[PDB]
């Protein structure tokens, strides 16, 4: 009945609490409770502590119970509305945090957890504003102040850039000596300055957060299988992802899991996600030996259950820290081997994951503190890429002759050939080969298409598509989840690109992009007299902003050319238009890396320490350039000047990578396949020896 | 939409 008795018992569950003993924290939290049931603290911290072990319904029930009791309690409705969100109630929990912050217009914690709904929604600037607002409110707010770092940087703000890398840093440093969990999320933590040791400490804790929201579940270690006898002589390969479907995840591997030997592996693919109704996700479901919804197993133990029920020997993790992941279920250990894979670009830092796989290139011996888990190679890259089956009608090329150019205005297509037979006059400029139409009737009409913006026309019965509108024509082809059947043409005057100069690209997102690579850029602009480089929308806010610097850098406004962000296949068929794609050294182009190889572009790269920063450099070390990797930013500049001025040299490395591309492994689906299962085999044979987990360094 | 990867 006695409130002081109760008061008690609060203090000392937030004894047991801080001593991390959550467990006994609960149980005392839960009898202050009984004593003195309209006590608003115990409800709020019972709480907070059911939200940590994921008993999401049941603690959204008490913070509601923490308001009734003390109406004013904004610090109870910040963390209700934090539970709707994570319930995916995002409107209630919008509805929270303004009426918070209507209560006590002082409340910092609201309006950062306010601009944590505007980030999310994609509304970059509104959630500026609100971090801003969170920050004057109150200054020392480490989580606030790292999402407002990553806002900033998503739309290249640059403002006080050296000083808020130093207090980044730090802000983490103190963290992690203090023990609290970290404000940079470990997804971002490669693009800032931090050193090796703190990006892994910051995945570790990231880990943990799963260990609570398991350990509810009280679930004994699974006994795991120690032989094949079971599995018929098979291997049983589990991959689990949120992104069998339209995600560039499956743009790289969906052809993968079709293409495993039967005779010696069962697959399995655990989708975290539900039907989005794409070919991608049909796909997988039809060529996988078994595929598995769990999305519709919302409940991790059951979830768990059903993996080991299956039986799997190597539970491989495709997601990492990505959104949509759940990494409590690798948290249960269903399988005797849980590797990472082509998913996320960095360590899980987590006990529960055992290996990486990756490649000498990506992250050699040498830098093997980094990561927690034990490498495991791939023969030549661990990066693939499904680009050989979604987009073939690029695998050849033709181009019109307008005055001999190989990416000014240029043709692809299924049936390109039998239409180029129907011309009278096409040159055939050897190298494969690329034929050449030169300036027809026919040609002059092609040409009008593009030039009167519209959508298709017919030449001798062949259909002929303007590259703009191809949605419009066949969307599923827009999309990659069908091949083009009409002859699609492309030029440089769609996009407003300068008809006779130097095209210097960049395809990815513009957080990639820091202070120094638009320095290195600016450098080679000048050097390169009549380049342009070449940028997406993505976002359009940071245009302006690079614009801006570009001009305190020297550069007049027309030599940085944006376009808008295309559908996935005009995305990698324009890039046929450039002349070179200059790679972001801070973390590098990787699905957008072989996007921009695939339309035969060479990329000048410089690999960092990072796995992110590395990717690009594994990728044309494949491919068989190595010419085109810089080991500084001097280099860097050099080999891209060189690109551009040295018009026999470009025609040259252009070549080379339009042939490598087919003849190289890079884009070979089956044989990395293969190269895969030798490093399963590997992994396995290995554990059945009864041996603990360690580098697979072949 | 075209969808990226996030955190
Ligand atoms: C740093 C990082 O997170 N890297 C991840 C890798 O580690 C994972 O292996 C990849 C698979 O999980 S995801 C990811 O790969 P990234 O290269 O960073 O590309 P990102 O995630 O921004 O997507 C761009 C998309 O926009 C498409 N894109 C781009 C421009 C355009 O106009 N149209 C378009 O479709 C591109 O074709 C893409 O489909």
């Amino acid at each position: 009945s006695c409130p002081t008795h109760a008061d008690s018992l609060n203090n000392l569950a937030n004894i047991k609490r801080e001593q991390g003993n959550i467990e006994e924290a609960v149980r005392l939290y839960r009898k202050a409770l009984e004593v003195f049931p309209e006590f608003a603290a115990a409800h709020s911290n019972l709480a907070s502590v059911l939200q940590q072990q994921g008993k999401l319904q049941e603690a959204l029930m008490h913070y509601k119970e923490a308001i009734r009791i003390s109406p004013t309690f904004a610090d109870a409705y910040s963390n209700m509305g934090n539970t709707l969100k994570e319930m995916q109630d995002v409107q209630g929990a919008l509805q929270c945090y303004t009426r918070a912050i209507q209560i006590n217009p002082a409340f910092a914690d609201a309006h950062s957890n306010l601009a944590s709904i505007h980030k999310d929604s994609g509304n970059i600037p509104e959630a500026i504003a609100s971090y801003r607002t969170a920050l004057k409110l109150k200054p020392d707010f480490p989580d606030a102040y790292c999402n407002l770092a990553h806002c900033l940087q998503i739309v290249c703000d640059w403002t006080d850039y050296d000083e808020r890398m130093k207090k980044l840093v730090s802000i983490v440093a103190d963290q992690l000596e203090k023990n609290r969990l970290p404000s940079v999320h470990p997804h971002h933590s490669m693009l800032y300055p931090l050193s090796h040791g703190f990006r892994k400490a910051i995945a570790e804790r990231h880990g943990n957060l799963c260990l609570d929201k398991i350990n509810v579940l009280h679930k004994p270690p699974y006994e795991h299988p120690k032989d094949l006898k079971l599995s018929d002589g098979r291997l049983r390969v589990g991959y689990v992802s949120s992104d069998f479907g339209n995600h560039p995840t499956s743009h790289l591997m969906q052809s993968i899991p079709g293409m495993h030997n039967p005779d010696k592996f069962e697959v399995f693919c655990y989708a975290l996600s539900p039907d989005d109704g794409t070919n991608f996700r049909v796909k997988v479901m039809a060529e996988a030996n078994h595929f598995i919804d769990l999305s519709q197993i919302p409940c991790n133990g059951k979830a768990a259950d059903r993996i080991h029920q299956d039986g799997i020997h190597i539970l491989v993790n495709m997601n990492g820290y990505t959104k949509g992941a759940r990494n409590e279920l690798f948290a249960l250990r269903p399988a005797p081997i849980q590797a990472m894979w082509l998913g996320y670009p960095g360590t899980s830092g987590a006990l529960f994951m055992d290996y990486i796989i990756t490649d000498q290139e990506t992250s050699p011996a040498e830098v093997a503190e980094q990561y927690s888990e034990k490498l495991a190679y791939m023969p030549h890259t661990f990066f693939i890429g499904d680009h050989a089956n979604m987009f073939p009608h690029l695998k050849k090329k033709a181009v019109i002759d307008f005055k001999i150019y190989d990416n000014r205005i240029v043709l692809n297509g299924i049936d390109l050939k039998a239409f180029l037979d129907s011309l009278p006059d096409v040159k055939i400029v050897k190298m494969l080969n690329m034929p050449v139409i030169p300036m027809n009737t026919i040609a002059e009409a092609v040409i009008e298409m593009i030039n009167r913006g519209q959508i298709q026309i017919t030449i001798n019965g062949f259909s002929i598509s303007n590259g703009l509108a191809t949605t419009q024509i066949n969307n599923k082809a827009a999309t990659g989840e069908e091949v083009p059947r009409t002859i699609i043409v492309t030029t440089r005057s769609q996009y407003g690109l300068p008809e006779d100069a130097i095209v210097y690209c960049n395809f990815n997102q513009l957080y990639k992009i820091d202070p120094s690579t638009l320095q290195m850029w600016a450098n080679i602009l000048k050097r390169v007299p009549n380049s342009v480089l070449w940028l997406l929308r993505f976002p359009a806010v940071g245009e302006p902003n690079i614009q801006q610097y570009a001009q305190n850098m020297g550069l007049p406004q027309n030599r940085i050319i944006f376009s808008p962000v295309a559908p996935k296949e005009e995305h990698v068929r324009r890039g046929q238009l450039a002349d070179v794609c200059l790679d972001t050294p801070l973390c590098n182009g990787h699905t957008t890396g072989m996007d921009v190889l695939w339309a035969g572009t060479p990329m000048v790269t410089m690999p960092g320490e990072t796995l992110a920063s590395r990717v690009a450099a594994s990728q044309l070390t494949c491919l068989g350039c190595l010419e085109l990797i810089a080991k500084n930013r001097q280099e860097y500049e050099d080999i891209a000047v060189k690109l551009g001025t040295d018009l026999e040299y470009l025609k040259k490395v252009r070549g080379k990578v339009w042939k490598q591309r087919i003849s190289s492994p890079l884009f070979n689906t089956k044989q990395y396949t293969m190269e895969l299962e030798r490093l399963y085999l590997q992994m396995w044979e290995h554990y059945a020896a009864g041996n603990k987990p360690d580098h697979m360094i072949k | 939409v075209t969808p990226v990867s996030t955190a």
